[PDB]
Order: C-alpha cells, then sequence, then structure tokens
RNA sequence: GCUCGCCGGAAGACCAAGGGUUCCUGUCCAACGUUAAUCGGGGCAGGGUGAGUCGACCCCUAAGGCGAGGCCGAAAGGCGUAGUCGAUGGGAAACAGGUUAAUAUUCCUGUACUUGGUGUUACUGCGAAGGGGGGACGGAGAAGGCUAUGUUGGCCGGGCGACGGUUGUCCCGGUUUAAGCGUGUAGGCUGGUUUUCCAGGCAAAUCCGGAAAAUCAAGGCUGAGGCGUGAUGACGAGGCACUACGGUGCUGAAGCAACAAAUGCCCUGCUUCCAGGAAAAGCCUCUAAGCAUCAGGUAACAUCAAAUCGUACCCCAAACCGACACAGGUGGUCAGGUAGAGAAUACCAAGGCGCUUGAGAGAACUCGGGUGAAGGAACUAGGCAAAAUGGUGCCGUAACUUCGGGAGAAGGCACGCUGAUAUGUAGGUGAAGCGACUUGCUCGUGGAGCUGAAAUCAGUCGAAGAUACCAGCUGGCUGCAACUGUUUAUUAAAAACACAGCACUGUGCAAACACGAAAGUGGACGUAUACGGUGUGACGCCUGCCCGGUGCCGGAAGGUUAAUU
RNA sequence: AGGACCGAACCGACUAAUGUUGAAAAAUUAGCGGAUGACUUGUGGCUGGGGGUGAAAGGCCAAUCAAACCGGGAGAUAGCU
C-alpha cells in the first residue's frame, strides 16, 4: 500500500490547456502536473482516493525544461472510467 | 600435391598451392575449439614489441594434444584436418572410451589408422612412447623436454628428430637445427615426421597473400631516415656501415645465444 | 572537408568527464586546481 | 491563386550521431537576417513530446578497462587472479485504420501477442557455481521457388471535348486491405526406433560421446510464399451539404485477373574455395549435494503485474562539424514511370524547391560557353588547352610473348520507321478441360489467354538512324620500375616506398628479440618447413676477383692487463 | 577463378583553368585513377612526447611537429637591435 502522506504529495495541480480539454471532453482523461518523481502507480492511487474517482490507467511524460528557467515537471493523462470529477 | 595456378593475371603467375584432398572439408570439432584474438604484436603496454604483425584472417584455436598422455587407450584417426594455427595439419583421434582429442598428423597417418601411447605401444608413426622405449636411430617428432610437460621439439611440418644414442637417463637428438641436445629418456615422443612436408614448396605469389597471413610489410632499414633507424640517410643510396639491428646491435654473423642454465644440454651448437 | 572535433556524448565523459578524473591522482588535482580556482563548472560532465 | 523554371537513387522521405526547444500557434519589427520586410530557425507570450509490446534501462558477453587478495616497484605507482564492468554484437512480445495547430506501433477504434508472480485444480522427480547440446557465425559464385513492386486487360465511377476530328480497338480517375491465427509447400537437412554395455565428459547422469544387437528404413526437423480467417470490417474514385473560404462533416461504386519482377525473402540455405571464418547468456536436456505423503516441476484456468526513462524538431543540413543562414564534410534506411545493361544518363511522378539584394544598359577587359572562311601544330618548354574518338552485333586483326596475353590491336560493315514472314514468330508464363492417384498447396497430359525478342525480305523518309544525354583517339620506337598496391593531409604520386621471390645471419624455447627499475607481457598458446634482424627486389640468364683494412666468427701458445691481496 | 576487366555508389587525387582581402585557413569546374580488395566505412577501444605510430615522406600525432599542447623554473639568457 502506498500510505496517506505520499497520495497528498504527488498531485500538483490540474493542466488546462486546448489538449487537457479536449482529451477531457473526447477521451474522458483529466491532464495533471505531478510531482516530478511520482509513479504511474502513485499517481493512480492519489487520483482514485484524494478525487473519489475511478481510473483506468495513466500515461505519464516529463515536459523538459523551457530556457528560462522553468522547472523539468511531469504531465499525467489520467483516464478515468466513467465518473465525471471536474 | 603441389599445383601451379595458371598465369590468368599477375598476382596468379607465380602461385603455388599446396592442395591436400585429404583434409577435412568440413567445420572443426566445436568442443575444442577457443576464441584466439589477433595482438598486432602489441604487448600489454600497447607498444609494439615485435613488428610486421598485424591484420590476417580470423583464426579459432584448436585445442592440441601434445601431452599425449591416454596410455593404453587404442585410438582411431577419425580425420586430418586443416589448422590455421600451426604450419603442420591436425588429426583427430576417437579413444575407444569415447573422448576425441587432436594431435598433429604425422607423415603417413591417414584416417582409420589405430593409434596409441603409452611405454608399450608398438614401435610404428603414430604412436607416443618414453624414449626410454624408442630404439637408437628412430625417427621421432613431438619430442618434449621436459617429462610430462608436452612436446616442444620438432613439431612444425616436416620436422622431425634423430634419437642419436642413450647414455644413462639422457638420449642425445639431432635436432632439426642440426644441433645435438640432451634430454631425459623419460620425455615422451611421436614416432615418425610431421606430416605436410610439402609446406615449404608454396610460393604465396603476392603480396595480399602475405598480407592475409598477417604479415604486415618490412621496410627496409637503409630506406628510412638516420633519425629512425642506424642504418640512417644519405643523398641517394648511401650505407657506408655494418648492418645492424634497428636497436644497433650487428646482426650478420653476432652471435646472442647467452643462457647458462641449459648450456649443460647443447652436446653440440647447431652448423 | 573534415574537421577535428567529431562529437560524441560517450567518447567525451570517457575521455574528460568527472570520474574519468577521480580516477587518478593526477586527475583529482585537476579537480584541485579547477576548485581552488573556482570554476563553475568543474568537468564535462552535463 | 494562376502560370513558368529547377531536383527527382534527390535538392524527396525517414532516422542515428550531434544539437537542444530551433517544434506548433499568436503577436512584434529595435537588433539579427549581407537589401526591404508586413516575413523568419529573430524578439516576446502561450502551448506541444502520452508505450507491457519501439528504444534505453535490463540479462549476457567482445576488444578493452578496472580489479579483493596477490606478485612487483624510492614514494607516487605498475601488472594481474577470482571477479566486475564494457556494445559496435547475442536474450520475451502490436499490427492495420482514424486523430492534433503541433505526439503517435504511445491517444482512440478494431483485431492481437508476450513474460513473470499469485491462487485453484489435475498430474507428477524435483533440484547447481557442475556436465552435454544449442546460440553460433567466412569469402566468392550459381540457381530454382517467390514476394515487394510495376505494367496491361477487365471492372466500376465520371467525360464527350476553347481549333479539324473524337459514343469509341476513345478519354480520365479509382481498383486498397495488416499483425495475429489456422494450414503446411518450392526448397534445405538428417535415416529412425528399441535393447544392452562402457579405460570419456572433474563425480555422475537416464543427457551427450563410444561399442554391439535387433527391427523398420516409408521417420523427424526446418522453411519463404500461397491460401483461408481477421474483415458483413476498415479504406476507397467521387459526390452531397455547410463554411471561418481555411476547410469540415455526411455518404460511398468497383475493389479482380493475367504477365513481368528485385540488389528483398526462402537463404545463417546450396555449391565451391583457402586465407579456414567471435564470445557468453537466454534456451534445452542431464544429474549432484539436498528435499522427500513436502518442496518444486508440468498442464489447464482465473487474477494481477510489466516500473523508470527517451519520444517535440532538425538530421547530406540555415538545428550537426566547419568563426558565418559558409558552393565544403557527415553513418544507415526507402526508392515509382518512360527510354536504358544499369542505383549511369535524359525527361518526369510523389514530394520538395527557385538558392534573403534587386532594376536597367548592352563599352573595353575578365570569366564560362557556342560557331567559324583558307590553312592545319606553323603554337609552345612541351599539342598545355581545345578539338577529336566513342554503342551494339558481326567480320577481321601484327610483331612479340612468361602462352595467360598483346587485343576493343589496327581496320571494316550493318543499324530509323513501316509492312510481310508470323492479323506476334522463336521463346517464356500458363487457365479450362482430360485422365491418374498414395484424391489435394497433387501429378501427367493438353493448350485458351498473356507476354515477347532477334532475324530475313520488301517498301519508305531526312543532309544525316549508337540522330539527344550518354559514351575509348589510335599506331610506331625507347628509358625506368615486374606487376595490383603505398607516400610528402595543405606545391613532389614518382624511377621513391612496399611487394612475391632470393640470400645471409641470429635463434633449442623460460628462444633470439622487443616493451618494461621490476613484476610481467608480446614474440607464441608458435617450435628451426618456426621466429627475428639485414641486404636485394617478380621472372629469365647469371653474380667474376680480392680477407690487406674494418667489422664479425673461431682459437689463445705467449706478451700485456682491473678490482683484489 | 582472379590484389581479373569495363563502369555508378564509395574511396582517392594525375592535369588544366578559376579562385588567391576566396563560397572554402586547399575548394570549385571539366576531364582522371581504383572500384571483391594489400578494399572501403560506422561504433567503441589501445599505443604519449625523445615518446608513439609510420607500405618511409622527417610523414603523422586535434588547421601546431628534426621532437605536440598546457602550466611552472622564469622577469632563462641576449657583448644584439
Amino acid at each position: 500500500m502506498i500510505r496517506e502522506e505520499r497520495l497528498l504529495k504527488v498531485l500538483r495541480a490540474p493542466h488546462v490547456s486546448e489538449k487537457a480539454s479536449t482529451a477531457m471532453e473526447k477521451s474522458n482523461t483529466i491532464v495533471l502536473k505531478v510531482a516530478k518523481d511520482a509513479t504511474k502507480a502513485e499517481i493512480k492511487a492519489a487520483v482514485q482516493k484524494l478525487f473519489e474517482v475511478e481510473v483506468e490507467v495513466v500515461n505519464t511524460l516529463v515536459v523538459k525544461g523551457k530556457v528560462k528557467r522553468r522547472s523539468d515537471w511531469k504531465k499525467a493523462y489520467v483516464t478515468l472510467k466513467e465518473g465525471q470529477n471536474l | 600435391a603441389v599445383v601451379k595456378c595458371k598465369p590468368t593475371s599477375p598476382g596468379r603467375r607465380h602461385v603455388v598451392k599446396v592442395v591436400n584432398p585429404e583434409l577435412h572439408k568440413g567445420k572443426p570439432f566445436a568442443p575444442l575449439l577457443e576464441k584466439n584474438s589477433k595482438s598486432g604484436g602489441r604487448n600489454n603496454n600497447g607498444r609494439i614489441t615485435t613488428r610486421h604483425i598485424g591484420g590476417g584472417h580470423k583464426q579459432a584455436y584448436r585445442i592440441v594434444d601434445f601431452k599425449r598422455n591416454k596410455d593404453g587407450i587404442p585410438a582411431v584417426v577419425e580425420r586430418l584436418e586443416y589448422d590455421p594455427n600451426r604450419s603442420a595439419n591436425i588429426a583427430l583421434v576417437l579413444y575407444k572410451d569415447g573422448e576425441r582429442r587432436y594431435i598433429l598428423a604425422p607423415k603417413g597417418l591417414k584416417a582409420g589408422d589405430q593409434i596409441q601411447s603409452g611405454v608399450d605401444a608398438a614401435i610404428k608413426p603414430g604412436n607416443t612412447l618414453p624414449m626410454r622405449n624408442i630404439p637408437v636411430g628412430s625417427t621421432v617428432h613431438n619430442v618434449e623436454m621436459k617429462p610430462g610437460k608436452g612436446g616442444q621439439l620438432a613439431r612444425s611440418a616436416g620436422t622431425y628428430v634423430q634419437i642419436v644414442a642413450r647414455d644413462g637417463a639422457y638420449v642425445t637428438l639431432r635436432l632439426r637445427s642440426g644441433e645435438m641436445r640432451k634430454v631425459e629418456a623419460d620425455c615422451r615422443a611421436t614416432l615418425g615426421e610431421v606430416g605436410n612436408a610439402e609446406h615449404m614448396l608454396r610460393v604465396l605469389g603476392k603480396a595480399g597473400a602475405a598480407r592475409w597471413r598477417g604479415v604486415r610489410p618490412t621496410v627496409r632499414g637503409t630506406a628510412m631516415n638516420p633519425v629512425d633507424h642506424p642504418h640512417g640517410g644519405g643523398e641517394g643510396r648511401n650505407f657506408g656501415k655494418h648492418p645492424v639491428t634497428p636497436w644497433g646491435v650487428q646482426t650478420k654473423g653476432k652471435k646472442t645465444r647467452s643462457n647458462k642454465r641449459t648450456d649443460k644440454f647443447i652436446v653440440r651448437r647447431r652448423s | 572537408m573534415k574537421r577535428t572535433f567529431q562529437p560524441s556524448v560517450l567518447k567525451r565523459n570517457r575521455s574528460h568527464g568527472f570520474r574519468a578524473r577521480m580516477a587518478t591522482k593526477n586527475g583529482r588535482q585537476v579537480l584541485a586546481r579547477r576548485r581552488a580556482k573556482g570554476r563553475a563548472r568543474l568537468t564535462v560532465s552535463k
């Protein structure tokens, strides 16, 4: 089991964009910023618990930092089964 | 059989092949093979320690029984094989107990023949015996120097040794160089001469033929600059000096043997 | 024409990287020198 | 937007390496961009890289590195055993459609597949750091069987012609379909099955190796492609709407056959050759210590797990390497048509471009071309440069020679189109049918169709028929080096170097010799038909004389002679 | 069969012109040579300065070579300018 604290740490923010929206309304998938070391499993469990929704699968990609000073962050494609989240 | 190639092109005009119909045409016996990576003449420091080596065809080492230890078990010759690693060529022998090994192929040996090692084997080619048991005047090959060590002498293509005398624990051998050497009579030997005596009749015919034996070109000393070789420069072809190695030791006559540990065994230095 | 610098990250790290410097005392002295001078980029290792 | 030019085995597409956000979108025009710029790889802001199956990581190893102890060496350190790393190599598995402004074998849709764990049930000998198989291998060449792919017919949808003609031996487009699963064939290879026994594989084994005996030899492995299914699916020429004029939605006909086919596959095959062609793991089998109504194994079935990381973009280039948006360099993969032997070349297709200064004029002179009357090397250091020759078939061909050459020697001649032979021939491919059978991915026979040279004869055209591009100038006499090769990156490609061969000399193995204060290592896992050094330089005919000197080799009677005492 | 032959890719580099403040710190253009080999190329490795490596040219060793580069001795020394 992944304990409560890590779940409270792995979800940073919901990623909002045209891709993120269209993903929500077509694939029923939500896009999140997650802790850079979060795992498919950790994101899955955290979403299921903290959002009380049911998830099919998680796809993750690390977005490389843009010159400025942007830090590398991980983007998560969370595919819900049927619950409406937000 | 030595065969001349017809001169359909330069580089074939002078080739003389040594073709042997009895050599096995398949692959060798895989249980007696090891990888044998080339060196280029470099030692573990990475420096060339022997010049003119490198390139050449890839070769797998065949494990050859030089010791001939299985005493009293007769063995039959299965086939004769090309061996890239010797000038001689080898024979796969099967022992009646189910073991196979490679030996140097004696002169007349051929597939189906029976060989045997021991103290009681018969005096005939291919049989390995301690030199106590071999008649004086015999022609042997693959001779040992220290008992149980393995054959080291007379082991190239057409070579052999004559057991000249037996005086106590030592036999006097006429090595192929013309040297009389004493060796303990407990050292083993094989009757006969090493086969493939025609090996020396081949003519490579072209530079590439040498290159694919791994032999790289030799630049003459006198063709270099003075900083490169003692046979230095000159305007034109100049020599004017006593010939030497690249390291300045007089070649053409000067004698380099300096071993007093084994001088006791040299009955007569070659000539 | 072919110029002298033909980059290769593997070869770079093997030839001048941090652990290659640390392998021998002479490399560790290179590192000590570069710290003493205060180099921002201590080796090629990126 | 319409034309026109250019590339097209690339200047198209796709990657690796390298780079690093250049990607896509909106704004902007200071600087940057060799000009202007409203544009941009520029500035600024926002987005974009989704994986059990692709790669990395990972299991395993090569060259090599490092290396517990160890052996060495003033120290620092060197080498190296057990080991441990290290790909450029070997180890499990996904494909087709659709999608975004930018990601797709990753998303979605359809159809799959792999490897473990965990249960449950059945049935059981399981179990190594060990053994034996396997992995697992060269070069050349020659088929055959195929496929990608093309071409043509048929089919289906549309057309009826800006100018004579054009309801047809007309015109134009489409005619696509995968992993997987079933099947097992053109090939390729080996006989098989029991029984007994053992001087082998550390020991030992039922595995493998050997030796017998019997009985069948007709048994098994492997392998493209085809075919069926996947798939009543998807796609599809087109319409038909709507519209931001970008584009989006909706519907959808035919979807076959023949021939010609790769450098791709069968094939790591086969044949030949000498130069004799990795390694280890996964894998499969055997047991050992052990475990023993257990554990494990094996099969079915269910369940779960397959993390992490790379994924944008450029990538023969304005994103890499060259200070530059530099005429240079840069590994792999794919590669259509018509001519053509071709990946040459000409022109094109898909696709991509027109090279980030332009507008005039139409001087000398410069550069890069074209053409020249009469001459024809008179030029010049020298035919430098230019011009010339060029293809295929066939005829013909000298001295000389090491018999292979020389030799495309030299020199000729026939090339187009049309018609006939023969409404297309020789040949290739091959349906129906017809029989057979050990009856289907069958064999024989038979030939529809399809493709299709080369010739001969006759006729015709232009000045000319290898009509372009493309594509040998040739002969004679000599020097030198035999030759193919190699070199002064960036003024010398040679007669130099190398070479096969030849000789001389060292060298008995702990070899000589080299690199190392050493340990060691190469030589060499080689053994005098072997290795090193040296001179010459294929081959033919040959290599005379001289040992004074100087080296080297052998002797040392005698003289002399060091430390030492 | 062949260090066979002709000829693309590929690898070279004989000749001529141009360029010489270049498009380029050695290229371009027209020809040229080899093109199954003593070949060519990718990726890694290995050899180090009196040292390597060299089919040998004093060639090559990061546009540097009769002794690399970098830092130190070192403000070497300079009857010379």
